[PDB]
RNA sequence: UAGUCGGGUGAUUAGCCAGACUCUAACUUAUUGAACGUA
């Protein structure tokens, strides 16, 4: 979500971990850390990013830089951005059947 | 609301009582009736109405008797449609009117 | 005809006895007792399980021109009938039709002259059909007295100038007996539930202590786990005292949930904070229902709704879970690990014995110990569009 | 006339009522005269509303079969209209025939013309409508070794060869849609299959597991409790007459039961009643 | 076949040879249709320069991929997905061990 | 004033309105508004006065627009009999339409 | 096993004998209308 938000507009901020539910109930530290590591090919290669939440900050700068690169390059000229998507059981929903005209 | 519903739309079913609030919690009867008489001119000096509501699980469906009020409201609606006629102006104003402040 | 109804009722016909009740002493002490003992008699067999003298359970369904089917017949086994097929055949349409037929039972036990669910003139009639109307005929059974209770939920297609009345009057009559006899003296009513795929939903965050709130949103598909949590908090508040049928209801639901669902071992309510939330001992760790997984949560939101609806709808039954009813489940394998899939029904139909479970599935491993008489099977080639296994 | 009827209610043996429309006397006589003037073709299998052949014969037509099936036409009488009658006549001046034969249950629907159960001429027209229906159904049945009868809203089939009646239901529907367009329709809810493992019975007469007609254990016990009461004279006037009528019915359908009842107590007792 | 029929713009799909709508579609047919068409739309929109936009990149996560799916369909979901999305990274959780039979052990 | 949970299965508020023992829903609406105002002020002042024997003796400025809103005259004639006695050291700035409350206030404070 | 057919005892119940089991009963509507009786 940080990568995604930082592409819509400069300095975006993706979602963060919940405080009530996302932290281990028996954790001796009372905070949860989620340390991801992407590879952007060979040009920029390693890209760390760590989210955190207490019951502690989050180092999200590399994602901000990479998404800023994507955003400025796209603004200057059209490119092919990535496709980040999650599908959970919540995709199991009744067909609403109610179309809406959102005007583009 | 029944007068309004029937003057607006033919067969309109105005607001009904509620099985959850508009029935005395301690009543051997197990139904609530809201009867009311109206007077409209020399002719039809007594237009009755009853809004009835029985709890869930009662043998007789204690039922509103709104036929005469509906008949008068339908007279209003029909004679208005045929020729324009001034109509009643029902309104309600509770303590909720103390609130801050489409051509069709 | 007091004489002919008298003869019928003396034979054992429940409908005639109730009609005699509606004429004599009601503007009698004998026919009221007959009608009430008809719907209240039973015996404890060798297994310690209460068994009705007259069992209420669906017997036949006939889908004429209904969605995919153009004609079909299922002899619902009286007790357990798993319709095993695979997507595209109609195992959900069958439960949808059955729930909409039971909706009239529910509506007319809620109130005489009530109204139940209705087939749709846009999505319930076969598109290839020439009739342009669908007919869910059905027949229930409630003992020697009312051996046949027909119903027919019929609906014509939108735009066709030929309605199709529905024959729900026998349902009105039987539900009238249930409701009136319940009012005069307390009886145990039948439980009706529909747990389709909609019971899987996020754990987002009426009085709930009645007996007729057991029917609220009962044949919609999701149940009401919101109502169960509310009612269980209510029970906890009403039964702390020293630390009473409220206590017994609470214990019954606790044991039911902790027995049907293997991951969940305990469940209680805490308000040491200002929240008043339910704690579940899932996998040996105390958590909240939000923290539960998608298959530990529906496996709870089914059994909890059932136990709730069956403790506060069978008040006089020693073990309310042994009451009667007709419960439809649209995909018993939803979110369940295969090991769980292999013992769902064996335990589901062990604490709710006298309930007719009309279950559906597509996982052949759910039918582990299920007898072949209980399995209805649409052949993959001879698809569901033909009048078992 | 079509509107010359009187409507009323008669109760049901369990719950609810049924609505009947008995014609007027003048049109009653006119339709009787019309029935006498022209006799309508009728099939033998239609063992109902004809001279001699009663319920006993219709039930005995299936006595010597082990597998029984039958279906009930949905809304038999009220479905028949002028179109059905005239199509039947054509397949093998006329406005007054429409007037005499039919009933108008709605004050506005001049064209909503149907037969009523009350009409004395209703049975004849009902039998006439299905003359080719019975022809073809019975021809097919006897081609597959099936005995078929019809007691006026009870189409009964029976056979000894297993797994043959299964195709019969569908057959019926098809033929119906060929004959009476799509107006008269079957009642899929009532269609019943039975064997020598269940409680077969045709038109109220039970068929026991020995290929003989019977009153059923239910009645054989009911009107013998009634007889045991008459033994001590605990009945009433109407109740005694009811017992007499039921004993007469049992004599007609199952004479052996009457003989066994006589042997049970005496002969004079049943002569008295 | 999927198409749009005009005056309310219904989405019609030839399911098992019969033209039904998304309402007249099973709970697994419609859910898989959703999880596929959503990605198709997203990638068509985010890859406007590729001649085959389905070849674009990204990360796609699917929890309980076998949801509302019978065993035969479980056996070929991921393979078709990878065939229409060659380059997308797929992180797929599940609990039914009959989708694994059509993948290399490297990815388990 | 108490909260009755551990009876009735719900949490209800109960008061002794006029010597009764009723639920706060039976209280007059104006009494409810005045109750909410008083409780809010007391909570705020006990939060902001931790080192104090009686936190209600803390300082501050409280403004009240139409202190007699929705209150029956019999309640207006008693509203301000206890504002100062329980909140001595706080400056009250009130506005009002009613003379009945004025029959309890000195001209010095008007 | 279960349902079912219905031979006697006892008195619409209970209860003793037989038996048979196509995937597979569910006893109906009166004054018309047949059929039974009765007069
Ligand atoms: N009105 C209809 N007309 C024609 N076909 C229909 C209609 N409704 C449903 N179908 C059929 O239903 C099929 C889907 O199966 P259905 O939803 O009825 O039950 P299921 O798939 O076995 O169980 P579930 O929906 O829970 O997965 C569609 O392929 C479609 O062919
Ligand atoms: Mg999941």
């Amino acid at each position: 979500s940080w990568f995604v938000a930082n592409i819509l507009k400069e300095g975006g901020s993706g979602q963060r971990l919940s405080e009530l539910t996302d932290i281990k109930n028996d954790a001796e530290n009372r905070y949860a850390d989620v340390s991801s590591t992407f590879f952007f090919g060979k040009g920029l290669k390693s890209v760390p990013i760590r989210l955190s939440r207490s019951a502690r900050d989050s180092e999200v700068k590399p994602a901000r830089d990479l998404a800023d690169i994507w955003r400025v390059i796209n603004e200057a000229k059209t490119i092919n951005l990535p496709t980040f998507a999650l599908y959970n059981v919540e995709r199991s929903q009744p067909f609403n059947r109610n179309t809406k005209d959102n005007a583009g | 609301s029944w007068f309004v519903a029937n003057i607006l739309k033919e067969g309109g079913s105005g607001q009904r009582l509620s099985e959850l609030t508009d029935i005395k919690n301690d009543a051997e009867n197990r139904y609530a009736d809201v009867s009311s008489t109206f007077f409209f001119g020399k002719g039809l000096k007594s237009v009755p109405i009853r809004l009835s509501r029985s709890a869930l699980g009662t043998a007789e469906r204690r039922d509103s008797e709104v036929k005469p009020a509906r008949d008068l409201a339908d007279i209003w609606r029909v004679i208005n449609e045929a020729k324009t006629i001034n109509l009643p102006t029902f309104a309600l104003y509770n303590v909720e009117r103390s609130q801050p402040f489409n051509a069709g | 005809m007091t004489k002919q109804y008298e003869r019928k009722a003396k034979g054992g016909n429940l409908l005639s006895a109730f009609e005699l009740y509606q004429r004599n002493t009601d503007n009698v002490d004998e026919w009221f007792e007959t009608c009430r003992d008809y719907i209240q008699d039973g015996h404890v067999d060798e297994s310690g399980t209460f068994r009705p003298d007259n069992a209420f359970y669906l017997r036949r369904l006939t889908l004429k021109d209904f969605r995919r089917f153009s004609l079909l017949e299922i002899k619902f086994e009286e007790d357990l009938t798993v319709i095993i097929g695979n997507n595209g055949k109609g195992k959900t349409s069958i439960l949808y039709a059955i729930a909409k037929t039971l909706s009239w039972f529910v509506a007319n036990i809620l109130k005489e002259g009530g109204s139940g669910q209705r087939l749709s003139e846009l999505t319930d009639i076969k598109n290839d059909a020439e009739n342009r109307y669908a007919d869910v005929s059905s027949t229930f059974f409630f003992g020697k007295g009312l051996k046949s209770v027909p119903i027919r939920l019929s609906r014509s297609a939108l735009g066709t100038a030929e309605r199709r009345d529905s024959e729900v009057k026998p349902a009105r009559d039987l539900a009238d007996i249930w409701r009136v006899i319940n009012e005069a003296k307390t009886i145990n009513l039948p439980t009706f539930a529909l747990y389709n795929v909609e019971r899987s939903q996020p754990f987002n965050r009426g009085r709930r202590e009645e007996r007729f709130d057991a029917y609220s949103q009962a044949l919609g598909g999701a149940g009401r786990f919101d109502h169960f949590v509310e009612w269980y908090i209510y029970l906890h508040k009403r039964t702390i005292s020293d630390i009473v049928t409220e206590s017994v209801q609470k214990s019954i639901v606790e044991k039911s949930i902790c027995s049907v669902v293997p991951s969940i071992s305990k469940i209680w309510v805490e308000m040491t904070t200002g929240s008043d939330l339910v704690k579940v001992t899932n996998d040996g760790h105390d958590v909240t229902i939000d923290q539960l997984s998608d298959g530990q949560r529906v496996f709870l939101s089914l059994v909890a709704d059932l136990a709730r609806r069956m403790v506060m709808l069978n008040p006089l039954l020693e073990n309310p879970l042994e009451g009667r009813g007709i419960v439809l489940i649209d995909e018993i394998e939803l979110h369940l690990h295969p090991k769980w899939q292999q013992e769902v029904i064996l335990n589901l139909r062990s604490v709710f014995p006298n309930i007719q479970f009309i279950i559906t599935t597509h996982s052949p491993i759910v039918l582990s110990t299920i007898e072949k008489r209980c399995i209805r099977e649409f052949d993959p080639n001879d698809d569901g569009n033909q009048s078992d296994s | 006339a079509p509107r010359k009827y009187k409507v009323y209610k008669i109760p049901k043996r369990t719950t609810g009522f049924r609505v009947i429309a008995q014609p007027a006397k003048g049109l009653k006589d006119i339709q009787r005269a019309f029935v006498q003037l022209y006799n309508f073709p009728v099939h033998d299998a239609s063992m109902a509303y004809m001279k001699g052949k009663g319920i006993r014969d219709n039930a005995a037509a299936h006595a010597g079969n082990q597998y029984l099936l039958k279906a009930d036409l949905e809304d038999f009488f009220n479905s028949i209209t002028p179109a059905i009658f005239w199509r039947c006549i054509e397949m093998s001046d006329k406005f007054f025939i429409e007037k005499i034969l039919f009933w108008q249950p709605i004050k506005h629907r001049k064209t909503k013309l149907i037969l009523s159960v009350g009409a004395p001429s209703s049975p004849v027209i009902s039998n006439f409508c299905m003359y080719e229906f019975d022809n073809r159904i019975h021809a097919a049945c006897n081609k597959l070794e099936i005995t078929y009868t019809r007691y006026a809203d009870d189409l009964t089939f029976s056979c000894n060869i297993p797994n043959v009646l299964k195709a019969v239901p569908s057959t019926i529907e098809a033929l119906l849609k060929d004959l009476f367009g799509s107006e008269l329709r079957l009642n899929h809810s009532k269609t019943v299959f039975s064997s020598k493992a269940h409680n077969r019975h045709v038109t109220g007469v039970t068929i026991n597991n020995e290929e003989t007609l019977s009153l059923g254990r239910d009645r054989k016990r009911f009107i013998k409790h009634l007889i045991n009461q008459y033994k001590y004279g605990l009945l009433d006037n109407e109740d005694k007459a009811y017992l007499t009528g039921l004993l007469a019915f049992a004599s007609h359908i199952e004479p052996g039961f009457i003989t066994r009842m006589n042997e049970k107590y005496s002969l004079e007792l049943m002569e008295r009643l």
